[PDB]
């Protein structure tokens, strides 16, 4: 007689990249490697204005706001006492195949927490700069 | 997976859930009957029509 | 983020009285009672179910 | 409970497991189950 | 009252809130269950139309 | 006969001297009416201990120990790290 | 170990608003979670000491003891980032603060409602429409001495004195600090506490040391004695009546030592800084929580 | 249940919980997308949390 274990199974987490949705044909983007150093971001907008015959310049400043996200993987010291050693016996190896296992989805659940965080932030700063429609069905 | 957040929350550390899921085992038992009076001559060879 | 919970505001008045001059632009309303003498006390709400 | 939190060559596939899984499993839509978070989110020791 | 998920499977798998018979005169309370097919959303919301 | 309570608690020892201080507010006055404090050294009611810290999030998960025969409640604080202090007196 | 938390203001800054809190860095700074990055409200003490007429002292220190300690190294528009304080690291903390106190060389800082008042330790933000105000950070025997003022005008209160109670006096300078009318319930609590000590204090005192200084009242003059002004209490002499006995007086001494020092524990509200190797030419000071 | 002599004007507020639809225009914000480091924040004695 025996029990039978009918196959495990899990989720394939696919990352999702910002391009790869169509909330990026809102947004252009620029890989900036030193945002850290950065303490400001202006625009400036000289709109010349015509005149009709029966002249205004709208010097306009647009500054830019930083929004700082981070998420909190979590490590047990197990995993990382056991990666940094060399295994010897079989056993070993397959123990140190699932703590590498591990913290690599642990790191890939990190930076795909981040992405989609980024797509959060993008989604909220599409909603605080935007008024309501019956509000704008009149006002344009 | 979660989302990194802007605020200050309480951040859900990679939860994990491990499910199962029991196999439903139940048999059927048709009792088809079969009289012994046609299958005692299954047996014989016939030689008369 | 985009299921947001809009709020509005509503609001009734509750026993209010007619000017002395009484109508009614119905017919098929009898009430027993002197018309010219009858004000509300209560008002009735429908509920959200 | 009768779940085992052996390691496992866990087959990956595809589909949307996890939609509305949290509020579905904190009221026990599933027989058995548990929730590992942080340090014993890992594989366990054989 | 405990549970939500555990509520509708326990109104879907063998469903016992002590329903009628059918088939007879006069409505007596079943117990051989799983024979005839019910379902009692009445046991379920606790309301009568 | 005197008791060994266990106690959780997120805050500082100046607070922790005064919250139970009010925690055993019923007891004192208890031991009191029932047995008149007639030396000097009857007074203590007792004494607390910091046994280290631990993280305030997933902090206590409840748990059991079974003996052969039985089982009782316990609960299971993790990763805790253990420090501990003298003796402070509650009164 | 990485201690950076970032603090993301939700709108603009203005430069006089940045002038002004540019002159706070290297000051302590509560904050509501330990996480990585926060939003503004729950930063400072701001959120218990609201802008109002009342304060109430014992509540921002438990509320000090709550929450964690960061100080402030780096304000820009839109965000400021902050240093939080764990125990185990060491930390150098500058002595930025309005009401000198002069540190001394290894003692021992103590944190700090503001005493000093509301307007004088703070920075308004009408951009965020919040308010960060700075828990002092002063050496702990001034704290013991500001704190039993507060305590002193609360029992006081009933009586009346006042700018010889209300007002500390250290070498540097004597300073006016904010007397309430009130604590609530809390700073009552307190006061029962210390109450429940005080008279029990008085129960178990040994009679020996009176029957010492009533006869030295009446032998020797001191500092010590100056402020009996050569006037021995009448409960020593009703007390003194008594004979000495030094079995019961080693009795008394066993509770006595063992009650005052959960009574020092009863001034250890709020986080106590161990210090070191402070200089006075540079104002910061190797500091480690205690 | 008579009427007093005043009468009332009861307010009160409805919470809708709708489905929103947000637009937005194409290349109506220029952002900039940093880069993802990653730190250790705190070393308790089983877990150490990035």
């Amino acid at each position: 007689k025996f029990e039978v274990l009918l196959g495990v199974y899990t989720n394939a987490i696919q990352y999702v990249r910002f391009l790869e949705t169509a909330l990026a044909v809102s947004c252009v983007n620029t890989e900036f490697k030193d945002l850290s150093r950065m303490t400001d971001g202006k625009i400036q907008f000289r709109i010349s204005v015509p005149t009709i015959a029966h002249q205004r310049t709208f010097i306009v400043v647009k500054n830019c706001h930083k929004h700082h996200i981070s998420t909190e993987m979590e490590l047990s010291m197990l995993d990382l006492e056991i990666l940094h050693s060399i295994p010897e016996t079989p056993v070993e190896y397959a123990e140190y195949v699932g703590a590498v296992k591990t913290v690599a989805s642990a790191l890939q659940f990190g930076v795909d927490a981040l992405e989609r965080g980024l797509i959060n932030t993008v989604l909220s700063v599409k909603l605080r700069h935007a008024p309501p429609m019956f509000i704008l069905q009149t006002l344009a | 997976p979660t989302i990194a957040h802007g605020d200050g929350r309480r951040p859900s550390k990679q939860r994990t859930f491990i499910v199962v899921k029991n196999c439903h085992k139940h048999h059927i038992s048709t009792e088809m009957e079969l009289s012994m009076l046609d299958l005692e001559i299954l047996h014989s060879i016939p030689e008369t029509p | 983020p985009l299921n947001r919970r809009m709020q509005y505001s509503y609001y009734f008045p509750v026993g209010l009285f007619m000017p002395n001059p009484k109508y009614t632009t119905s017919a098929a309303i009898k009430m027993l009672d002197n018309p010219t003498q009858q004000l509300p006390v209560e008002a009735w709400i429908v509920n959200k179910n | 409970e009768g779940v085992e939190n052996r390691p496992f060559p866990y087959l990956t596939v595809d589909a949307d497991l996890l939609s509305n899984l949290r509020q579905s499993a904190a009221e026990g839509l599933f027989h058995s189950f548990d929730l590992l978070v942080g340090k014993d989110a890992r594989e366990a020791g054989i | 009252n405990r549970g939500l998920y555990n509520m509708v499977n326990e109104y879907s798998q063998r469903l016992g809130g002590h329903p009628a018979t059918s088939n007879t005169e006069v409505q007596f309370v079943v117990i051989a269950g799983t024979d005839v097919f019910l379902e009692q959303p009445c046991s379920f919301l606790q309301e009568a139309f | 006969g005197p008791r060994f309570t266990f106690f959780q608690s997120s805050r500082g020892h100046c607070q922790i001297m005064n919250i139970l201080r009010i925690y055993y507010s019923p007891s004192i006055m208890h031991r009191y009416a029932v047995v008149q404090p007639l030396h000097i050294e009857e007074l203590t009611f007792g004494a607390v201990a910091c046994l280290g810290t631990f993280s305030a999030t997933d902090g206590w998960r409840r748990s059991a120990f079974n003996y052969r025969g039985s089982s009782l409640p316990v609960v299971e604080i993790d990763s805790f790290y253990s420090n501990v202090s003298d003796w402070e007196v509650i009164l | 170990m990485d201690l950076k938390v970032v603090v993301s203001l939700s709108s603009r800054l203005y430069t006089d608003e940045i002038a002004k809190m540019q002159q706070r860095i290297g000051c302590i700074l509560p904050l509501a979670s330990t996480h990585g990055t926060q939003n503004v409200q729950g930063l400072g003490l701001g959120q218990v000491y609201s802008l109002e007429t009342v304060p109430d002292y014992v509540s921002m220190y438990n509320y000090l003891s709550d929450c964690t300690l960061a100080v402030l190294d780096e304000v820009s528009v839109d965000s400021l980032i902050l240093t939080k304080i764990v125990p185990g690291q060491t930390y150098a903390i500058k002595n930025k603060y309005q009401p000198f106190f002069q540190w001394h060389g290894t003692g021992s800082l103590s944190v700090m409602p503001p005493v000093f008042g509301r307007e004088h330790a703070t920075v308004k933000l009408e951009s965020n429409d919040v308010d960060i105000v700075f828990p002092m950070v002063l050496p702990t025997p001034i704290a013991e001495e500001v704190l039993q003022k507060i305590l002193l005008f609360n029992v006081y209160s009933r009586v009346v004195v006042h700018m010889h109670l209300g007002s500390v006096s250290y070498l540097g300078h004597h300073y006016e600090l904010a007397l309430p009318e009130v604590p609530g319930p809390l700073g009552l609590a307190l006061l029962d506490n210390l109450s429940l000590y005080f008279c029990i204090m008085v129960t178990l005192l040994p009679r020996a040391s009176m029957r010492l200084v009533r006869g030295l009242i009446r032998h020797e003059h001191h500092d010590l004695l100056n402020l009996f002004q050569e006037m021995v209490p009448d409960e020593i002499a009703r007390i003194d009546l008594d004979d000495l006995s030094v079995a019961d007086d080693l009795s008394r001494m066993r509770v006595m030592m063992t009650y005052l020092q959960s009574l020092a524990s009863l001034f250890n509200l709020g986080p106590r800084l161990a210090t070191a190797a402070y200089s006075q030419e540079t104002l910061t000071a190797t500091c480690w929580l205690r | 249940k008579i009427h007093p002599g005043v009468a009332m004007t009861v307010v009160r507020t409805d919470e809708i919980l709708s489905e929103n639809i947000l637009f937005s225009s194409r290349a109506s914000t220029s952002m900039f997308i940093g880069t993802p480091n990653v730190s250790r924040r705190e070393a308790r004695v089983d877990a150490v949390t990035f």
